[PDB]
């Protein structure tokens, strides 16, 4: 089950689910980055 | 004079693997045109890996 | 030879099949021995029967022939099929097999028609060969 | 009053013409 | 009539909390076209710990159907003469899945 | 005032966006329950539009005559920080995952089987190249200048001529 | 065996109905004859174009005479304020009552077409005023086309005709085009606006009859030999000075004082006096002066690639200066007209550069010999070929995965009830560019702003009287003149550069790789345009050099949708006075939708309601007509021919089996369109339909409003 | 007809004459050598261009070529 | 215009159509 989850659907999708989860959670606490104050 | 197992390149200008490594599989014992088997770690869009060269389209980088 | 006259399978159908090309000029026949009474796919609907013959059967094209003569080949291992193309209102007799042998198999005595003493990328260019009556690949 | 002749001179009459010689000489031969 | 039915609230990130839209009453979320309200109805719903319970019947349903594609499969696999046998299938499935099905939704 | 741009927090069509936002909530206020639950989710969206309002005119944007903040990329570095300030932010964490995935088929394909390891990730060999690659500003420097970041034509394949 | 096509008689053994098809598409390529020589070959192009060359000539007669006979040219000198210019008179037998009361327009008695092609404007400041006038000239123009016909044919005579060498000698040739073709015939256009378009437009008729009697100068050609040039500079056109009358003209004939005039928003016609007489100079002295030549003199299809490129960019040249710098009296004032010219040739630009690369990929397999052309520019080019096709792979990929996104973040951000925070990138490289030029709306204040630097003040020889006429121009809102732009003109130019980078992409892979691959490395063998090499070697489908080709004219139809909708949406608020709506919804992909697409095309839509009719409803049904064949195209560019094989090998059966039908016989036996043939049957559906669509459009949502 | 045209990287293996669907091809002796074959093409009137005999050629970009040429009623495939 | 003038454009045309057809005749050949 291991070599299973070095397999690229699933690890395209938990990094993809742990990028896109990263993103969530930055735009919750700081909202509406615009530039670089 | 190149020998079985000899890593060549490919100077066949037509050939999928032009200017490309391969390892020489064998060589024919008798007079035939193209003796040259190589057989390439990369397949091309038949998907096959071997093929007839003669010794002017390879070299001896090894 | 063709042996025409020789019993049409037992099929009865096949809008799909020698329509009126074949009467004017160029259509084939392929003549063989089934071994059974058993089915077999036409290339025109699917069933005829085949005899136990002397089976002979009027095809439209060469290329539904060889594809008859492959499934028999195939399905029956019958590969004694032996195609024509008929006379005065058609062409050329005895279409194949050519040489007395398939084509597949080797045999002395034919001419290597088509061969080129060279490989593909020894070609010339077209603009060598221009306003010449030669072609890129022709010897 | 020129142009009501005209128009259905090459709108139908002068296509209808030049079909016919061009139909002939496409199914032509020598 | 009045209110429009509605589930799927959204939630209060980059501005999608604008989907939760006014939907009617003292709630907020999209108004949703699938006609779950209306079929719940007629089903005689009343509260929301009908349709919970409904979704856990569901779950444990759908494990017991996932169960028995492990079990017919790995463990218990039926042999090709189970399946060539078209007349007790149509036997069972109209009376037993289709009337029995209508019978008892009918209760 | 680089390109007729007033600043946003003299700008008045950048101040009247504020007016209406919030108005168009409070309005979407006014029927709902005071103490409900979809009324404080309204005063959570109220406030995160004076968060993003307080933190334009604060940050020295550039508001045209509509009022939306303007970018200027030329860069000055009194305007750095929109597109110079995160496009460097941006090219290292890019060449993060470019060079980490060149260093991982690299080691990969000098293996017994390198197709067999495209599918199925070696997770030793791809935290290696992740530890390769956040010294890739570095490390494509000795590369580059080693000779191997690069191949010679005699080496590639190439189309016929 | 027949005899069409003439020009392959091994298609004339085709039995098929593929010989009438592939007779009309290899007709006028005449290197593909049978028995062609080069000798004969030239010739052949010769009084190909002198036929070509006749039909300009009866085209344009054609628009002289149905102006002059059925148009309204005396009607509209007199006041070109609110008379509409008409096209030709209408007579279809097919209209109702209550249409020939709606298209008896311009306040005539008779069906008549609106004209949107400006030539009315473009003959009312070459001097005409008269619709006798015009007449003259479709009877002129009847004459050079029977000169170009008769030497056309005259030029094929054993004893006229040229040799060989007259056609590959292209040293005499540039010579005498620079020398003869453009620079006496800028001499001799010099000639017509001093003698004749100056003084028609201060009130004097000029005529073929008094011409030899009136002189453009109070001083004529007196100075011109002492030196004092200077004299022909004197008081021109004021301000005061309306256009075609004596109401406060001028004697000035070749002045440089740039601007345009001040009521019609045009050139002065001294300007352009001045304009072409110093392009003859220049043109004169550059004819004076006459193994990769070797290559270009022998390739017919490599200079015809150069050709299509050379007209290819001055093509656009022309659109993107008439609507900034009006040449002509009152075609600023005309926005339909104006519109339709710049989509007209930028449409037709952008088929010229597809053509130009078409062409050049053309002597790629034709006439390139790899072994006569080495190490040269062009045997180097093809030797890096991937270089330079990846490094257009990424520049296409990298404007298009962000002026997208770009777009999809304003889209979902403005969607979001926060338009307050979209990504707008002013641009301030071309605003520079403007501030550059002179428009000091923005501030930059360097380079022509600055009235001390040194080009405005030219401190030399005291030259810089041209500023004064261009810097009240530019900086006037009145007129098209280096136009405004915001963050969203930002967005579309990366668009743009999107599509040129990636049609040239398109272009630039198959004529480079036109000669042989990994996968085809024999593409020589088989030619510029064939189908496929079968489905071997993982199938090679639209593998030619021709279709290329074909995938790019969707690129450069996207390309041109990109410009000219920009084009069209900018203007509609510049001529409108709002020129906010392309400020807030351009930068978003919905009110480029919304407030474009379906806000303008209402009212063309509305050509024919269930209560009526407008004279709008002519655009409106080919609006729908330029659907129905873009549509079309796709049954031929999805489906695919052995399905349609298939399906005659049935309707060949019941032809053949229906009694009182059966005997009724095909000479050519009936087989689908060619793989290679509905490819180009299923573009041209396409290319027609997007371009019918969008001159429906374009028309008729600028002639509701103006 | 089609022209089909055999180069002389052949090695004999027959794959290209059993794949012709009209019984184009067939396997001839050497000069050269008197041991192994080529194919021949004898029959190129009968010859559609299906490319077939290309999709079974085993040499690295195969030893037999078709080109395109004229379309008569055999190679057009016509029932009619 | 006048009604003269229209019939004599449509005759100086003649000239054009007989050298086309005689252009087209040549080219052919
Ligand atoms: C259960 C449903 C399911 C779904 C929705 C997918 C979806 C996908 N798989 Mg697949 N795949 C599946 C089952 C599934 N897989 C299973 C059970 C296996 C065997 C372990 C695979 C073996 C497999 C391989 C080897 C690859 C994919 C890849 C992909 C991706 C295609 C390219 C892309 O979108 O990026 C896509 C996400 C490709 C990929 O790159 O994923 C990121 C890819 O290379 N899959
Ligand atoms: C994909 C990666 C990812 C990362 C880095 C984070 C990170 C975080 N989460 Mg989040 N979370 C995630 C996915 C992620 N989350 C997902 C997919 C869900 C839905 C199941 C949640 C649901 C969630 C809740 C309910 C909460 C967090 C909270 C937090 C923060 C506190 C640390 C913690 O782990 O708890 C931290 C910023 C907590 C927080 O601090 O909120 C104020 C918190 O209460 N997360
Ligand atoms: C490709 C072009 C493009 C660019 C340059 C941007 C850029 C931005 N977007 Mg946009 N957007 C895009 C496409 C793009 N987006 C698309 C395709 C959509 C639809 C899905 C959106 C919908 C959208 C919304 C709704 C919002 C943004 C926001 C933003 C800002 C990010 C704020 C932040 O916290 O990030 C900073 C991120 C970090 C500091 C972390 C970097 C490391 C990460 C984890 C790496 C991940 C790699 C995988 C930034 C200016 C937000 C904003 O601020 O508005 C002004 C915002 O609310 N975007
Ligand atoms: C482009 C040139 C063109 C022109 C000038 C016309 C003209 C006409 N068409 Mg149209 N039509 C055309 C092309 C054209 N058609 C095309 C391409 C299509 C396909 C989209 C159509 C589809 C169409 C339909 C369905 C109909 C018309 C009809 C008409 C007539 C409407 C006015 C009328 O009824 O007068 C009144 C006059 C008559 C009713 C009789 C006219 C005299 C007849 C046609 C000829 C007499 C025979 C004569 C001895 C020798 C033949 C001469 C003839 C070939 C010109 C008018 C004659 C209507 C019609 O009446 O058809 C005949 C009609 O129903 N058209
Ligand atoms: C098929 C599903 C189904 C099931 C499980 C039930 C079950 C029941 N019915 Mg119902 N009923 C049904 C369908 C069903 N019915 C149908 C199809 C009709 C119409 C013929 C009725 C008409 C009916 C009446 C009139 C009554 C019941 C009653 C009952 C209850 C006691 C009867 C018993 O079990 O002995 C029991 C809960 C009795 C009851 O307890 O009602 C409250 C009762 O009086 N049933
Ligand atoms: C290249 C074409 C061309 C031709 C065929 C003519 C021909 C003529 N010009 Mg024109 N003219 C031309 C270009 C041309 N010009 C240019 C380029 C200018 C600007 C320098 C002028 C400005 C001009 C003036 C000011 C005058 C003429 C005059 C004349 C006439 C007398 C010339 C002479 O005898 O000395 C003659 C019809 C004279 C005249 O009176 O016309 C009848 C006269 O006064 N020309
Ligand atoms: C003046 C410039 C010029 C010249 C002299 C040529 C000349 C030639 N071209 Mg080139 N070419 C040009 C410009 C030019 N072209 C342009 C602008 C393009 C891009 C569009 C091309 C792209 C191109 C390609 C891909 C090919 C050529 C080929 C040829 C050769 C044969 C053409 C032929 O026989 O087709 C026959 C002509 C047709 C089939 C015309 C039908 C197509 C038109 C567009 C249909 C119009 C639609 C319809 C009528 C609209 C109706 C209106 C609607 C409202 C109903 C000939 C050498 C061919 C060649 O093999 O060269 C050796 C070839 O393959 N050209
Ligand atoms: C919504 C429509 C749409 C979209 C988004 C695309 C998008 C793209 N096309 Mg495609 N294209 C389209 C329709 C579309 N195409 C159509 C209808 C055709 C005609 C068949 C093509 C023919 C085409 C060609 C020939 C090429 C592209 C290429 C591209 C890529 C360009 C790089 C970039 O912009 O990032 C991009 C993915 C290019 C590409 O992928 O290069 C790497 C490329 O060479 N397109
Ligand atoms: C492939 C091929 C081909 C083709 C090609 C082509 C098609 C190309 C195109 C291209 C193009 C078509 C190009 C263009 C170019 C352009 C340019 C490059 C321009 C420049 C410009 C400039 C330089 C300008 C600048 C300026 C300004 C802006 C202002 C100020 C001043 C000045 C003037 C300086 C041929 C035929 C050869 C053949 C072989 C192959
Ligand atoms: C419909 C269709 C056919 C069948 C089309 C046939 C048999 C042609 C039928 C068209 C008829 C003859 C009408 C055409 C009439 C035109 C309006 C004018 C043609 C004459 C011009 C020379 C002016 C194909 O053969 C085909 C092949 C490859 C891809 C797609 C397709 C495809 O979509
Ligand atoms: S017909 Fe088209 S899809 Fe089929 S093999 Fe030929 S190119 Fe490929
Ligand atoms: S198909 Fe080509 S490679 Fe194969 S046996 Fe025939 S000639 Fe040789
Ligand atoms: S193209 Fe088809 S029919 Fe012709 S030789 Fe090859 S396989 Fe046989």
């Amino acid at each position: 089950f291991s070599k299973y989850l070095s397999t690229a659907p699933v690890i395209g999708t938990l990094t993809a689910f742990f990028l896109a989860g990263l993103l969530i959670e930055i735009n919750r606490f700081n909202p509406d980055l615009l530039v670089y104050p | 004079m190149v020998q079985r197992g000899s890593k060549v390149r490919i100077l066949r200008k037509e050939s999928y693997w032009y200017q490309e490594i391969g390892t020489v599989a064998s060589i024919d014992q008798s007079g035939i045109k193209y003796p040259v088997i190589v057989r390439f770690e990369k397949v091309n869009y038949s998907n096959v890996n071997s093929n007839n060269f003669s010794l002017d389209e390879v070299v001896e980088v090894e | 030879t063709l042996n025409l006259n020789a019993p049409t399978p037992i099929f009865g159908g096949s809008t799909g099949g020698l329509l009126r090309k074949a009467e004017v000029e160029e259509f084939y026949s392929i003549t063989w021995t089934g071994k059974s009474e058993t089915v077999f796919e036409l290339p025109t609907g699917g069933a005829a029967i085949m005899r136990a013959g002397e089976n002979l059967l009027r095809l439209a094209r060469k290329e539904q022939c060889i594809a008859l003569g492959a499934q028999l080949k195939d399905k029956f291992k019958i590969t004694d099929y032996k195609i024509y193309r008929v006379y005065p209102s058609g062409e050329v007799q005895f279409l194949h097999p050519k040489d007395g042998v398939f084509p597949e198999k080797v045999n002395p005595g034919r001419v290597a028609v088509g061969s080129n003493k060279r490989r593909i990328g020894q070609n010339p260019d077209p603009a060598k060969l221009k306003f010449k009556g030669q072609e890129t690949f022709d010897s | 009053n020129l142009p009501s002749i005209l128009v259905p001179m090459v709108g139908i009459v002068l296509p209808a013409i030049v079909m016919a010689l061009l139909f002939v000489y496409i199914e032509t031969d020598e | 009539t009045t209110i429009k039915p509605s589930a799927q609230v959204v939630w209060p990130i980059v501005g999608q909390e604008i989907l939760n839209g006014d939907v009617g009453g003292g709630f907020q979320g999209i108004q949703i076209t699938s006609g779950l309200f209306q079929m719940w109805r007629a089903s005689g719903i009343t509260t929301e710990l009908q349709l919970y319970v409904t979704a856990i019947g569901a779950l444990v349903m759908a494990a017991l159907m996932l169960f028995a594609g492990w079990f017919h499969y790995h463990k218990a696999a039926p042999k090709l003469e189970w399946f060539q046998n078209a007349e007790s299938m149509m036997n069972h499935h109209l009376g037993g899945l289709f009337g029995l099905g209508s019978l008892s939704w009918a209760g | 005032d680089v390109a007729g741009l007033i600043p946003c927090s003299q700008s008045d069509a950048f101040e009247r966006r504020l007016k209406n936002t919030t108005q168009r909530l409070e309005n979407r206020l006014k029927k709902y329950e005071p103490g409900s639950a979809p009324a404080e989710a309204l005063q959570k969206q109220i406030d995160k539009t004076q968060q993003r309002f307080d933190k334009y005119r604060n940050s020295g944007l550039l508001c045209g005559a509509d009022g939306l903040p303007h970018l200027i990329t030329d860069g000055r570095w009194s305007h750095a920080g929109e597109f110079t300030i995160p496009g460097l932010l941006f090219l290292y964490i890019a060449g993060f995952i470019g060079w980490s995935g060149r260093s991982y088929l690299q080691a990969v394909a000098a293996s017994d089987n390198s197709t067999e390891k495209e599918i199925i990730i070696d997770i030793p060999v791809a935290l290696q190249s992740v530890s390769k690659g956040f010294v890739w500003p570095l490390a494509a420097l000795q590369e580059f200048s080693s000779g191997k970041l690069t191949a010679r034509d005699e080496e590639i394949t190439i189309s016929p001529r | 065996g027949t005899k069409f096509p003439k020009a392959s008689q091994a298609l004339a053994q085709d039995p098929t109905t593929r010989r009438i098809w592939y007779g009309i598409a290899t007709a006028n390529d005449f290197e593909t004859n049978d028995g062609i020589t080069e000798e004969n070959l030239y010739q052949k192009i010769f009084a190909s174009h002198f036929g070509h060359l006749a039909i300009i000539f009866l085209w344009t007669s054609g628009n002289l005479f149905h102006v002059a006979w059925q148009g309204n040219f005396e009607q509209w000198v007199k006041d070109p304020l609110n008379t509409r210019p008409i096209a030709h008179a209408i007579s279809d037998p097919h209209f109702g009552q209550r249409a020939i009361e709606a298209f008896s327009q311009a306040g005539a008695s008779s069906p008549v077409n609106i004209s949107y092609s400006g030539v009315y404007q473009w003959w009312y400041t070459q001097g005409m005023r008269t619709n006798e006038e015009l007449y003259n000239g479709a009877i002129f123009l009847l004459i050079l086309s029977a000169l170009s016909l008769f030497a056309g044919w005259l030029h094929l005579q054993p004893k006229f005709r040229p040799n060989l060498s007259w056609f590959k000698n292209a040293e005499s040739r540039l010579n005498h085009h620079l020398g003869g073709l453009f620079g006496t015939s800028s001499l001799a256009w010099t000639g017509h606006i001093v003698h004749v378009a100056i003084p028609e437009s201060r009130g004097q008729h000029v005529g073929w009859d008094n011409f030899l009697q009136v002189a453009p100068h109070p001083a004529g050609l007196q100075p011109f030999f002492t030196g004092n040039w200077g004299v022909y500079t004197e008081n021109p056109d004021t301000a005061n000075h309306v256009f075609g009358s004596s109401d406060g003209a001028g004697t000035a004939i070749l002045t440089f004082l740039g601007g345009f005039h001040p009521q019609t928003q045009s050139l002065w016609l001294t300007d352009i006096a001045h304009h072409h007489l110093a392009i003859a100079v220049l043109f004169i002295v550059a004819g004076h002066m006459y193994g990769l030549y070797d290559t270009v003199n022998n390739s017919l299809h490599f200079q015809l690639g150069l050709a299509l490129a050379a007209l290819g960019v001055i093509t656009s040249l022309v659109a993107q200066h008439m609507y900034s710098i009006p040449p002509y009296a009152y075609l600023a004032r005309d926005f339909t007209t104006q519109a339709a010219l710049y989509t007209h040739h930028q449409y037709i630009a952008g088929f010229l550069m597809v053509g130009a690369f078409a062409h050049g990929a053309i002597f790629l397999v034709r006439d390139y010999d790899a072994e006569q052309n080495k190490n040269n520019v062009l045997a180097r080019i093809i030797d890096h070929k991937e270089a330079i096709i990846s490094h257009l792979s990424w520049v296409s990929l990298f404007l298009g995965f962000h002026t997208l996104g770009l777009y999809v973040h304003n889209d979902v951000v403005q969607a979001f009830g926060t338009p307050e925070k979209q990504i707008l990138i002013e641009p301030v490289f071309a605003q520079w560019i403007q501030s550059v030029h002179g428009k000091s709306l923005y501030g930059f204040e360097v380079l022509l702003n600055n009235a001390d630097s040194i080009t405005r003040v030219a401190p030399g020889s005291a030259q810089p009287i041209w500023l004064p006429g261009w810097l009240d121009a530019i900086n006037s809102g009145n007129n098209s003149l280096f136009l405004t732009i915001g963050p969203g003109d930002f967005l579309v130019h990366h668009a743009i550069a999107l599509g040129l980078h990636t049609t040239t992409l398109i272009l630039v892979k198959g004529a480079l790789d036109a000669r042989g691959s990994k996968l085809m490395p024999d593409k020589k063998d088989f030619g510029y345009s064939f189908p496929c090499d079968g489905p071997g070697r993982g199938g090679t489908c639209d593998i030619s050099a021709w279709d290329a080709f074909y995938l790019a004219v969707f690129w450069m139809l996207n390309t041109i949708g990109w410009t000219t909708f920009y084009w069209h949406w900018k203007h509609l608020g510049v001529w409108q006075g709002n020129v906010a709506q392309f400020n807030e919804s351009s930068t978003y992909l919905m009110g480029w939708f919304r407030d474009y697409l379906w806000l303008n095309s209402s009212q063309l839509i509305n050509g024919y309601n269930p209560f009526g009719m407008n004279n709008l409803s002519v655009w409106a049904w080919m609006f729908l007509f330029g659907h129905l064949i873009w549509a079309t195209g796709f049954m031929f560019l999805i489906s695919w021919r052995g399905y349609w094989q298939e399906l005659i090998e049935t309707l060949v059966w019941a032809h053949e089996r229906t009694p009182l039908a059966n005997l009724v016989r095909w000479k050519d036996k009936p087989v689908a369109l060619s793989i290679v043939q509905a490819r180009l049957v299923g573009l041209a559906h396409f290319a027609v339909g997007y371009i019918v669509t969008y001159a429906a459009f374009l028309i008729a949502s600028t002639a509701s409003k103006f | 007809a089609h022209t089909v045209k055999i180069y002389d990287t052949c090695i004999g293996c027959t794959q290209c004459v059993r794949a012709c669907p009209t019984d184009v091809l067939e396997m001839v002796p050497w000069d050269g050598c008197r041991a192994n074959q080529i194919a021949s093409a004898p029959r190129t009137e009968d010859c559609v261009g299906c490319k077939r005999c290309e999709s079974a050629c085993p040499t690295d970009f195969l030893s037999i070529r078709v080109y395109l040429g004229a379309e008569t009623t055999r190679s057009m495939g016509l029932g009619y | 215009l006048a009604d003269g003038q229209i019939f004599t454009a449509l005759a100086v045309a003649l000239v054009p159509g007989i050298l086309a057809l005689r252009l087209a005749l040549e080219l052919y050949k």
